[PDB]
């Protein structure tokens, strides 16, 4: 199929009644060429903070290479810290959710 | 204003230099740092950097330099007096770094630039390598600074680290590259300036010192820079340089002394107004209106930077320590540009850079009046000084002894040597400044050397031009309507003058292709054009690449031509070249021009040749520098040795026009060791018609290469593609659809970012940066500069499956079609003939 | 007048740090690298349409260009095409990419890329090596090719003379404040400027200039491309001739003998209105 | 830093004269311009208040014998 | 409410950023006024 979407993608580039709301035919974003139908998010090293995306399910949602990356290159007191740093934020956690 | 003027006088005030960078924003800012420095009456707006060596409207629009900018004023120094300091900034492109080829000439020292964060890059590490190949000056200047502060906000100590890895990086590359007991660079030497290029703050480790000295004591500011470069470490129990670091808690000189006062005036003015205080800023001895502690962080952070850090002294000193005088350096420039020796009286002369001499200018650059109609030739004057109004014979890149028609007489108008102002009120320039001479612009198209009428009847023009790029990617030009053909072919010619590495070829099938190197480049020609050189529409082809022919077996049988004149016929037998040769050869290791025994020894040496081999008659393609050698492997038993001697000329005439059109695509071919078998010819000059021989020496060249097994070549495209460490899987991703090949791949030391050296074809280059950067979410950039020819798979003459006409065709398909579309193109015959 | 307000620093930190919900994490212009102005001015100024942007009504027919007859180089039969010509090509270049660009406009081409790291601890200090930084080669280096000095042999330094700033903190608390704020988005890099009304302050406008709500229905995709294309017409066409004389209707009206002026609820003033307009 | 010592130190790498103390007139370019008025010339000509004159192919005088120094017309502007 | 139930919040009518549209509204509103003060003052004067 992707042979063929790129075989009419390049022959075409070379060869009153109200309505309530917007339509799907509208859409754009359609692409064949899966490189650009699947962009990379960017996640800016753990640092990709999307607005409306939640925060918890967007670290869920992380693909964790940085985080995983960040925990292999700490070093026992980085570790130790990032620990302690985790507990406190978990303690905060279960007193919100109390 | 009249100094600028006086000074020009003094040929050991001035210093030629010339910028490099990495990206054409962070040289801009230093340019422009140096501009309000010197001019107050300019100052950079708070939204954007008034970016005064963006010229043109489209490099202001685009964010990207796009000519080079020559524009520079006196400046001052600390130990120092003015010296009129003249630089031409280059632009930060791979492609656009051909531009920068020009200011090589132009003077005979680049002042590189580093960016403190990004740390090396491809385009740094190739503009290195050709200055060190130029024979100039290096002085290194880690820029963008405040990075490494703000940005990463890395620790002091692991800042020194990080920038003492980067110079030593720099220090190895140059050692590499060149052998000189020059190339050692550092703080302490006097080679490396630390300019952040934003917010004014460039300095030395002799400024560090200066600035020391005038804020208490009266310490020798030579030997604090000398003692405070390195990590000799210093002893506060001792008060001294002490290199065996006996305080065990304390930190390098330069950490201690230079980055941490930078690092703790940073944090107070980011950190807080508070932070800032006025008690804080008396300590620093600085004290600042209401009106400036009201402005942002950013402003407020700029005028602290350029009111406590000076204006740039440190810059200017190390510049005039290192970056010679043109009475110096004339010299060494006079042995490398110019093509008839140093040994020449008018060139032993020009050594002495005299201005009362004879006149020796080389215009280089090109550039354009503010109406587009004319053009003004700026280069630098060797020799003499030119006036207002005298004549001159500028002779162009292709003159020669020879012919004296290459070279036409023509008056020299208004100069306007300065350019800082861009003012036109200079009458003559004297020896060693760059003079924008006017009216000459019509005989010369680039790099063309200018001399007195009379004065001289034997100085030649300098050797042409040469980049380290080449141009690789072909376009078609054709006008909307032919009505007006004419008038875009001036624009045309416009384009061929303006851009030095932009190649226009009026092609047999009726058809003008413009020949670049990448593809910014070409938008930005077809921009020009369009807009300024030629304002008709003009439409255009889909972005072809150049492509070469190739051997990678012996010829079968042996290929004879005869000439007409009573059947004189020479027989030839084309062989592939010995692995390595091809690069050794094209980048001037070896020359025809040397001495035979030379050349027999390289190669019995190096490749190992046989001696009588290396002795036979050598081409080398044209110009001694094609791949494509030609060895006249006679036999000398036979009686032709007289006759080969006698069509030596023709011979060497054939083989090079051969070289230039291939059989197949009639384009460029490489690597082929052309064995000139035999040749039987009758010794009567009447016999030896001239014309009888190129036209059979082609042949035979084209049967042999018939005979050889033939393949397509594609220039593969060297990229240094940076991105974050989470896309980079990705970017191999990339890679994988482009048909490219990962080379290498290693993490920015110092830095997140991670840089992957790729090696993508030349066809399916076009776009790659554009799928990786959309690809990658707008993360990824890379920047794509031709590296190696790579034999393309499949046959070309082998009968293949025709493609079809909008699908890709498959990998062993390749070159058969890449072939005929190409003879097609081009207006030859499609069909490969074995028998022609 | 309530119309320019100088604050401080931590009071920026800690409105950034409440709104870190509302802002995106994004600070480099690269990230809009074909969804600037700029490159939905090109779009639209052509036939052609990015996926991520609105299609247009071509400003004229340009029957010229919709379907050229074949010509001798415009043949199909001698291009190759090896990948195909996506509109991101003829964007990035409209002056290479596209026959008869005619009047387009001009896209940035690059922005060096914002090397920061966001504070994750406020305890741990700013000024430290984080691990996603790459470790550098902390090499013995015992050969000693770069200069040396004389040993303690010279450098004389006054005791008088100290390291210029001295007795004050390197790493303060506020560092990391500011240097985070030094990258915000564009309401929160001024450190003081002047007020903006309350109905032109776009909350949203920020999230459909990004490149895609990525993991999203169709009708969230269309109403996002809708949505730009309206604001891309919106910024089209702007430009003031309004050279008022700042004639004030609304202040002569309150000046006018026929109406009064008092002070009463909002609630008060919305239900006076209702009975005016019954 | 003196407006007179940086005017001399300014003027390095040009042709200048300096009469001395003694009546010795040495003119020539200045190579090398001291904080203390030391000045480093080469390719130096010579006179003496007897009238004999010569020329030195490098010379190095002090500001303390020196009585004073007349440099080009290019440091007025 | 796309990004309002983007996570843990529920799929339900629970969205509250009236903010976005009031403004719009207000726009709209603002462009509108002129004709319906023209025609108010049509209908108060002589000359309907």
């Amino acid at each position: 199929k992707d042979k063929s979407k790129e075989l009419h993608a390049i022959k075409e580039r070379y060869l009153r009644k109200f309505v309530f709301e917007w339509d799907a035919s509208e859409d754009t974003s359609i692409d064949y060429n899966p490189l650009y139908k699947e962009r990379h998010q960017v996640q800016l090293l753990g640092r990709g903070f999307i607005a409306g995306i939640d925060l918890k399910q967007q670290k869920r949602e992380q693909s964790r290479f940085y985080g995983d990356l960040m925990e292999k290159r700490r070093t026992l007191e980085e570790k130790e810290q990032e620990e302690a740093r985790l507990r406190k934020l978990r303690k905060k956690e279960a007193k919100q959710r109390w | 204003m009249d100094f600028l003027a006086d000074l020009m006088d003094n040929s050991e005030l001035i210093r030629n230099v010339t910028l490099c960078g990495h990206l054409h924003h962070g040289k801009t800012c230093f340019v422009d740092c140096l501009i309000e420095q010197t001019h107050p009456e300019i100052r950079k707006r708070y939204d954007q950097d008034l970016c005064y060596t963006d010229i043109l409207f489209t490099e202001q629009e685009r964010g990207v330099g796009i000519k080079s900018t020559p524009v520079t004023v006196v400046l001052p120094d600390t130990k120092g007096k003015s010296y009129l300091f003249n630089i031409m900034d280059t632009p930060g492109h791979v492609n656009f770094s051909d531009e920068v080829t020009a200011g090589l000439r132009i003077s005979d020292g680049v002042v590189l630039f580093i960016d403190a964060a990004e740390g090396v890059m491809l385009n740094t590490e190739r503009l290195i390598k050709h200055a060190v190949q130029e024979r100039l000056a290096v002085t290194v200047c880690i820029n963008k600074i405040d990075r490494l502060i703000l940005e990463l906000k890395l620790p002091p100590t692991d800042a020194y680290y990080k920038l003492r890895h980067i110079v030593d990086e720099v220090n190895g590359l140059i050692s590499m590259y060149s052998t000189d007991e020059n190339l050692i660079l550092s703080p302490l030497l006097g080679n490396v300036c630390f300019s952040s290029s934003q917010y004014s703050i460039c300095f030395t480790l002799g400024s560090f010192a200066k600035i020391y000295a005038d804020t208490f004591g009266d310490i020798n500011y030579q030997e604090f820079a000398k003692r405070l470069w390195g990590d000799i470490y210093f002893n506060p129990k001792t008060r001294k340089f002490t290199k065996k670091a006996p305080t065990s808690s304390s930190q390098r000189s330069f950490v201690e002394f230079i980055l941490e006062p930078l690092y703790k005036i940073l944090a107070q003015v980011v950190g807080d107004v508070d932070t800032s205080l006025p008690r804080t800023l008396d300590e620093l001895g600085i004290h600042l209106t209401k009106e400036e502690l009201k402005l942002n962080i950013r402003p407020l952070l700029r005028l602290v930077c350029k009111k406590f850090f000076g204006e740039f002294t440190g810059f200017v000193d190390m510049c005039v320590q290192h970056i010679p005088s043109p009475k110096v350096g004339a010299k060494p420039k006079i042995e490398h540009t110019y093509t008839g020796g140093v040994d020449s009286d008018l060139g032993e002369a020009m050594s002495d850079c005299d201005p009362d001499g004879p006149l020796m200018c080389h215009t280089t650059k090109m550039y354009s009046t503010d109406d587009g109609v004319q053009f003004h030739a700026f280069g630098r004057v060797l020799s003499g000084t030119i006036h207002a109004g005298q004549p001159v014979k500028v002779l162009g890149e292709n003159y020669t002894l020879e012919d004296e028609e290459d070279s036409q007489i023509c008056t020299v108008g208004r100069l306007w040597i300065s350019v800082a102002r861009y003012h036109i009120e200079v009458n003559r320039v004297p020896a060693g400044n760059w003079v924008l001479i006017e009216g000459v612009d019509q005989p010369i198209v680039k790099t063309a050397t200018i001399t007195e009428p009379r004065g001289n009847e034997e100085a030649q023009i300098f050797r042409p031009l040469k980049f380290n790029t080449t141009s690789v990617i072909k376009i078609a030009v054709e006008p909307v309507n032919p009505s007006e053909l004419p008038k875009m072919l001036d624009g045309l010619r416009k384009v061929n003058k303006s851009y030095p590495s932009l190649t226009t070829k009026v092609e047999e099938s009726g058809e003008h292709v413009i020949l670049g190197t990448g593809e910014l480049y070409l938008d930005c020609v077809m921009h020009d054009l369009r807009k300024m050189y030629s304002e008709i529409d003009i439409k255009v082809a889909d972005p072809v690449v150049t492509f070469c022919e190739t051997v990678v077996e012996t010829s079968s049988l042996k290929c004879f031509a005869e000439t007409p004149n009573k059947k004189n016929k020479i027989t030839m037998i084309a062989e592939p070249l010995e692995k390595g040769l091809a690069e050794d050869i094209e980048n001037e290791v070896v020359q025809i021009t040397w001495n035979r025994k030379k050349l027999g020894e390289f190669f019995q040496t190096k490749y190992d040749w046989d001696l009588l081999a290396a002795r036979s008659i050598w081409a080398f393609g044209p110009d001694a520098t094609g791949p494509n050698i030609l060895v006249d492997d006679t036999l000398p038993s036979e009686v032709d040795k007289a006759l080969l001697g006698s069509v030596k000329d023709s011979i060497v005439q054939g083989f090079q026009w051969g070289t230039r059109e291939g059989p197949l695509c009639d384009e460029l071919i490489r690597n082929v060791k052309f064995k000139i078998l035999d040749a039987v010819v009758a010794q009567e000059p009447l016999h030896r018609g001239g014309g009888q021989i190129i036209p059979t020496a082609r042949r035979v060249v084209y049967s042999a290469f018939l005979m050889a097994t033939p393949r397509l070549m594609e220039p593969y495209y060297f990229v240094e593609v940076q991105a974050p460490a989470d896309c980079v899987s990705a970017v191999y991703t990339v890679l994988a659809r482009r048909r490219g090949h990962v080379t290498q791949d290693a993490p920015i030391p110092g830095s997140p970012l991670y840089t992957i050296k790729a090696f993508i074809p030349a066809i399916d280059s076009f776009g790659f940066e554009t799928d990786l950067r959309t690809h990658t979410q707008g993360q990824a950039f890379s920047l794509s500069v031709f590296h190696h020819w790579q034999i393309v798979p499949g046959d070309p003459l082998d009968k293949s499956i025709v493609i079809r006409p909008l699908e890709p065709q498959p990998a062993p398909h390749l070159a058969r079609e890449f072939m005929i579309k190409t003879r097609r193109r081009k207006g030859l015959s499609e069909d490969v003939s074995i028998s022609k | 007048t309530y119309q320019r307000w100088q604050f401080t620093l931590p009071m920026m930190s800690t409105l950034y740090r409440l709104a870190n919900q509302l802002l995106t994490d994004l600070v480099d212009d690269n990230y809009f690298y074909l969804f600037d102005l700029k490159a939905f001015f090109t779009s639209k100024a052509l036939n052609m349409a990015i996926p991520g942007g609105p299609k247009f009504e071509p400003l004229v027919r340009d029957i010229n260009l919709q379907d050229e007859d074949w010509n001798e180089f415009n043949d199909i039969n001698k291009i190759i095409i090896r990948q195909p010509i996506r509109t991101e090509y003829k964007i990035a270049f409209p002056y290479l990419y596209n026959n008869l660009p005619h009047h387009v406009h001009l896209t940035w081409y690059h922005t060096p890329n914002v090397v920061f790291i966001k504070t994750e601890d406020p305890d741990l200090p700013a000024f430290y090596f984080d691990p996603l930084i790459n470790p550098i080669s902390h090499r013995h280096s015992v050969k000693s090719q770069e200069p040396l000095p004389d040993d303690d042999e010279e450098f004389e330094l006054p005791e008088f003379v100290e390291p210029f700033l001295k007795d004050t903190p390197l790493y303060t608390d506020n560092t990391a404040n500011g240097i985070a704020l030094l990258w915000a988005p564009r309401p929160f890099n001024l450190r003081s400027g002047r007020t903006r009304r309350a109905l032109d302050i776009p909350l949203v406008k920020n999230w459909y200039r990004e490149h895609c709500p990525a993991g999203q229905p169709v009708k969230v995709r269309v109403s996002y491309q809708k949505l730009l294309k309206y604001y891309v017409l919106n910024a089209l066409k702007h430009r003031p001739p309004k050279a008022q004389k700042k004639r004030y209707l609304f202040r002569s009206f309150k000046a006018t003998k026929f109406f009064q002026s008092t002070k009463l609820d909002w609630v008060e003033v919305g239900l006076q209105v209702c009975r005016q307009g019954y | 830093i003196g407006v007179p010592i940086k005017v001399l130190h300014e003027a390095e790498g040009h042709i200048v004269t300096c009469e001395t103390n003694t009546g010795e007139v040495y003119r020539g370019k200045l190579i090398e311009a001291e904080d203390n008025m030391n000045c480093q010339m080469s390719n130096i000509t010579v006179t003496y208040r007897d009238g004999r004159v010569a020329q030195l192919e490098q010379v190095y005088i002090r500001g303390s014998k020196i009585r004073f120094l007349i440099l080009p017309d290019m440091l007025k502007n | 409410y796309y990004r309002f139930n983007t996570g843990p919040v529920g799929k339900g009518p629970g969205c509250g950023f009236w903010a976005a549209g009031w403004r719009v509204w207000l726009f709209f509103m603002r462009g509108i006024t002129p004709l319906l003060e023209r025609w108010l003052g049509n209908l108060l004067a002589r000359q309907f």
